[PDB]
């Protein structure tokens, strides 16, 4: 009848407390090396086989949108890029005014300033002496000031410091793992929408791997839905709130930049060397993304079916392009091996859907300055890529938005947009809740300590 | 089986596996700094919780029965529906009211039983 | 009451109140690093006498009684006016020449019948 | 005498001299960076074997007795051959392959006689 | 004053082209430089 407290030590109970990740990448230098600006050297070596055991009995609640997963993978790479660009050449001698020149002029197209041929006077060797130097420069990085002379589209708002040309930009796989004491819980649904309860729970190690891959208007060589197309968004019933699709088969979307280009270096003082664009070697092509016009064509059509099932069953659904805004959130720009695309994704969103081989060509344009996105006074120069460019990569979902009008309208427009880059890392975090373990525990169990 | 498995089984069933939760609570860029302070973070978080075992007496146990009675005012249920009926998480939100005046007991009651025994080594 | 309270009283009237102490040794920016070294200076300061007290067999204890005798030449005085007339820091004073060789009495005396019992444990 | 002064004694007359070893395995520029490390470094290997010989019940030993039997497949040495004729490090190279295998035994035998102790406490 | 201690009876085997002990000393020192030498004066201004 009567009990006495007994101490349990490794009892299961876990309360959410958010914690420092730390990485395991398991891509560690294979003898290729190549520094990024990520992980690689630096992050814990992965284990061989992962351990993955499912919490049987046991129903979790997600909340895909107050997780801090995400809110801490964001930090960790704008300063993953701040600490690979603090350590190579700024840019800050080259605000002189340049006399540009159409490279093509009465050569070819309508005359086109695609390209401009910019000289300029800087200082090489010698503070005193400057010659007379050159480069090419596209068309979206000189401002006319008013043959005419140009700048730089930056130097008046913001700091210059060109990327170091060693590093790689090829994003390795991050996995985010969990100190000791903590652990991290994968829900196992194969319909999840990130917000409620999770019946199927798992305990994880540390998350899959996660490309630190940034983009616009499209999430590429992301995470598939295992079954569905998947909607989810903060507040469907906001038009504020971005919208997430997830692709369940991916839309291969190839592109190139077919200009044969050669980087040449320009010194803009002792010990320090600015790498321009010498010239063309061949004929002066347009790069553009190539997806297929009928996969697209039937993974719209299972877009506009879920739509369907939180805009009503019998409402016309029309996709259109981007409003306005930079050329990073009304154009879907990516970095395709160093080298930064802003393709005009016009004829991708170009349809209306009432309810009951060929390829499409996206004119993108390269720019070489890039500045930050949740918006600092500063940039980045990317050196060129000598040679051809290539790559093609997976379209695993959208970042739709709505606009306003359906209070009485009976039709639903969804322009496409991005420019936040905490929506691309909960694209794939959004299933990872993490949580504490609290070991201790007492219990009457009607023992009691021999004296 | 495996770390959390016995997670949702009831009390009397999760208390066989101890010891898969216990042998896994311990396992200068900007990685290296969050990869150093959680190694730190897990030492002073597993010491926490060793010393307190230490002073209630529980030194190298996982299971450890004490000398302080149960008081029926913390939870007066039998003692089947609590082993086979309530999870570890529901007992612990349940008896969350009482852990600090538990724990407080589990400590003066061994430097109770540390002096009687120091006594009685005398004689 | 408290940590330290019973600093200023004799030795005697000290030794009730260990759990006091005992319970209260454990608990990147200019403020992030000299927050940091705090952490890693306050566990590692705390297991220099966790093992040492465990080298001695006194390991989840406040209280020890070793198999060591006084020697009475490290200290000639009653039994009496040591722990009814002294305060722990006289005491200590006192007692800081021979320190050193009663550490290495105390874990030379039990790693004799920590070999002694393992012997008894074969008949 | 000394830190690993009885490293190529045969193992019967190095486990008499335990206590050398286990008192010492424990003790922002560039300088402090790897100085801080060494501290870290050191209390988490450290506490990686306090935790596994405490899953053991071996908490505060340097030799603690066991309740498991040693196979003989493991090793089909005398208790002769074995204790004065092969040194610690030979014997660790020839039973590295049942260390993983003598370890899970060693927790799932503890974790037997501590539910066995904790029935036999209400009987 | 430093302790030493010989071990009686163990033949230890040294390679010293593969110490680890002078990889380590090597960057030790390369970064002792870079140190003490990012906290003072950059004469670029002298290349008149
Ligand atoms: C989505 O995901 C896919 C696949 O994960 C990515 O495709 C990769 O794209 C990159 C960038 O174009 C490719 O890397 C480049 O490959 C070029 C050709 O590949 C040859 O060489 C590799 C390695 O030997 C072979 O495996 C392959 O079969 C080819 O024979 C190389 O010429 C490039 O080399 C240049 O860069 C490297 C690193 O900077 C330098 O060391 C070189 O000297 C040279 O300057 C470069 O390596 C990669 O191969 C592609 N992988 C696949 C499987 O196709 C997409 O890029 C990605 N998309 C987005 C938006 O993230
Ligand atoms: C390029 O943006 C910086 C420019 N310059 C700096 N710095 C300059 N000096 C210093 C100390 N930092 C930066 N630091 C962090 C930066 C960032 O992480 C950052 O905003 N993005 C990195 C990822 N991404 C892209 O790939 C990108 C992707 C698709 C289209 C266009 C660009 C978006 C923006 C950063
Ligand atoms: C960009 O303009 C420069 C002029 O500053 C061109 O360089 C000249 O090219 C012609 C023809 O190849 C040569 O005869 C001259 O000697 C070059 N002058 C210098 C100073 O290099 C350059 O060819 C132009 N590039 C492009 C792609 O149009
Ligand atoms: C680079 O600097 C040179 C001078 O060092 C500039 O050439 C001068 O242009 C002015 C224009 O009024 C003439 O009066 C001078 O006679 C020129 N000097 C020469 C040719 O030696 C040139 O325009 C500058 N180029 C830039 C700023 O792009
Ligand atoms: C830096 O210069 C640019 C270009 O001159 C400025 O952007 C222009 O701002 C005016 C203000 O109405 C617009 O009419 C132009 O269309 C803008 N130019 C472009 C290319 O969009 C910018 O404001 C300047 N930065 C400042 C003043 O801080
Ligand atoms: C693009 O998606 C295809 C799937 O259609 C990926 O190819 C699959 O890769 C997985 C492992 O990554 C394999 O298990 C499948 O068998 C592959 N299927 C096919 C048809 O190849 C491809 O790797 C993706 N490319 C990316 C993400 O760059
Ligand atoms: C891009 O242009 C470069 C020239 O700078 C090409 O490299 C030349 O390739 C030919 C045959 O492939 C060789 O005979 C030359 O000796 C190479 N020159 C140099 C400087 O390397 C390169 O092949 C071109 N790339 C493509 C895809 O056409
Ligand atoms: C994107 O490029 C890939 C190759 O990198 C193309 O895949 C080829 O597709 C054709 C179909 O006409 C097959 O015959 C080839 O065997 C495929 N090659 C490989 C390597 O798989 C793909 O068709 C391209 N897609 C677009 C939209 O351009
Ligand atoms: C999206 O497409 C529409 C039409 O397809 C474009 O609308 C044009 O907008 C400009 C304003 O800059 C007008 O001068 C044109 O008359 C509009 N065209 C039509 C047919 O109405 C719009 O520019 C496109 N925007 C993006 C970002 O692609
Ligand atoms: C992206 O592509 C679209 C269509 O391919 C372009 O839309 C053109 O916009 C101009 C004025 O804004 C109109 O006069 C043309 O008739 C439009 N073309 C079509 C086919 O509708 C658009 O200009 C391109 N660029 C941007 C930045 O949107
Ligand atoms: C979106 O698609 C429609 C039709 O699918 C395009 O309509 C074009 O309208 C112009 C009007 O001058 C016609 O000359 C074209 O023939 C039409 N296209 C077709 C395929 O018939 C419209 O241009 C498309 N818009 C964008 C931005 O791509
Ligand atoms: C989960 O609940 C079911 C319901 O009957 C039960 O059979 C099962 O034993 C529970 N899980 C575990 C691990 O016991
Ligand atoms: C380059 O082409 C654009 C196209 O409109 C034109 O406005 C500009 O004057 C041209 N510049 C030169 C130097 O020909
Ligand atoms: C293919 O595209 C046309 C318009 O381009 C559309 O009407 C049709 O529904 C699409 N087919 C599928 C299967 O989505
Ligand atoms: C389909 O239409 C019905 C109308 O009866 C509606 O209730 C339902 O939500 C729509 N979507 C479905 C069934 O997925
Ligand atoms: C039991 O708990 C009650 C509730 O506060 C408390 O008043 C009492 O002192 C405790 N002890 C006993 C023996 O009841
Ligand atoms: C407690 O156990 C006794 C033992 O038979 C049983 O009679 C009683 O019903 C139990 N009480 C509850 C609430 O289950
Ligand atoms: C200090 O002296 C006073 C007076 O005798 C005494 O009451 C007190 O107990 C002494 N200090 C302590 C800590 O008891
Ligand atoms: C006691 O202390 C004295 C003082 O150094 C020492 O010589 C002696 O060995 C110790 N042991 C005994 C048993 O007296
Ligand atoms: C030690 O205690 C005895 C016990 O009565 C007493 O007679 C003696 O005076 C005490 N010695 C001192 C120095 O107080
Ligand atoms: C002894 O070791 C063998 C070797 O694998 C193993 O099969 C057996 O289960 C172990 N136990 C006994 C009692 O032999
Ligand atoms: C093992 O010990 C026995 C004890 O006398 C001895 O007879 C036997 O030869 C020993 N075996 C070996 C291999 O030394
Ligand atoms: C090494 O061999 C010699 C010669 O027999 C022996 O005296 C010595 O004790 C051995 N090593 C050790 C550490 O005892």
């Amino acid at each position: 009848e009567n009990l006495w407290v007994t101490v349990y030590y490794g009892v299961p109970v876990w309360k959410d407390a958010e914690t420092t990740l730390f990485c395991a990448s398991d891509a560690k230098a294979y003898e290729t090396e190549k520094h990024n600006v990520w992980a690689t050297h630096a992050c814990v070596p992965t284990d061989p086989n992962p351990q993955e055991i499912h919490l049987e009995n046991v129903t979790e609640e997600f909340n895909m949108w107050k997780n801090n997963m995400v809110e801490q993978m964001h930090t960790d790479i704008i300063s993953l890029w701040d600490q690979s660009l603090k350590p190579c050449v700024k840019l800050t001698p080259l605000c002189v005014t340049l006399q540009c020149t159409n490279v093509t002029n009465n050569i070819t197209d309508d005359m086109r300033g695609e390209l401009k041929n910019c000289s300029f006077n800087m200082t090489t060797e010698l503070r005193d002496k400057k010659q007379k130097v050159y480069s090419l420069f596209y068309r979206l990085d000189v401002v006319q000031i008013n043959n005419k002379e140009y700048r730089l589209i930056n130097c008046n708002t913001s700091a210059i410091t060109q990327a170091c040309p060693k590093v790689s930009f090829e994003p390795i796989p991050i996995h985010y793992c969990a100190p000791a004491g903590f652990a991290i819980l994968k829900c196992k649904d194969k319909k999840f929408n990130g917000t409620g309860p999770c019946p199927s729970v798992s305990t994880v190690q540390c998350t899959h791997g996660i490309k630190p891959v940034v983009s616009t208007q499209l999430l590429l060589n992301g995470s598939l839905a295992e079954e569905e197309v998947m909607i989810r968004s903060e507040n469907i019933t906001n038009n504020a709130k971005n919208i997430l699709v997830q692709f369940n088969t991916p839309v291969q979307i190839n592109c190139t930049r077919p200009n044969n280009n050669t980087r040449k270096s320009i010194r803009i003082g002792p010990g320090q060397a600015f790498y321009a664009t010498g010239d063309i070697i061949g004929d002066i092509r347009q790069a553009h993304c190539n997806v297929s016009k009928a996969t697209w064509n039937e993974t719209l059509g299972k877009v506009v079916k879920q739509l369907r099932k939180h805009f009503g069953n019998n409402t016309i659904i029309r996709f259109a392009n981007s409003s306005g805004g930079d050329l990073e959130v009304t154009t879907h720009s990516f970095n395709c091996g160093g080298e930064f695309f802003y393709c005009n994704t016009s004829g991708l969103f170009n349809s209306t859907w009432i309810s009951n081989n060929d390829s499409i060509t996206l004119p993108c344009r390269i720019k070489q300055i890039i500045n930050m996105w949740q918006r600092i006074g500063q940039a980045m120069y990317a050196p060129p890529i000598q040679g051809v460019i290539r790559c093609v990569s997976n379209i695993t979902g959208l970042i739709l938005t709505r606009d306003g009008g359906s209070t009485n309208s009976t039709t639903e427009t969804f322009r496409p947009g991005g420019g936040d880059m905490r929506d691309n890392w909960r694209s794939e975090l959004y299933k990872y809740k993490v949580v504490k373990i609290e070991p201790l525990g007492v219990a009457p169990t009607r023992c009691k300590r021999r004296v | 089986l495996g770390f959390l498995g016995a997670a949702g089984s009831t009390m009397g069933a999760a208390s066989m596996t101890l010891t898969v939760q216990a042998r896994n609570l311990l396992s200068l860029t900007v990685w290296g700094i969050k990869q150093l302070q959680a190694r730190v973070l897990a030492v002073e978080r597993y010491l926490r919780d060793q010393q307190l075992l230490g002073i209630w007496g529980c030194s190298g146990k996982l299971i450890c029965c004490t000398n302080v009675p149960w008081n029926s005012s913390w939870s007066n249920r039998n003692l089947s529906e609590i082993w086979d009926n309530m999870t570890w998480l529901q007992w612990d939100k349940e008896i969350s009211n009482y852990t600090q005046i538990i724990y407080g007991l589990l400590e003066e009651s061994q430097n109770q039983q540390e002096k009687n025994e120091q006594d009685l080594l005398a004689l």
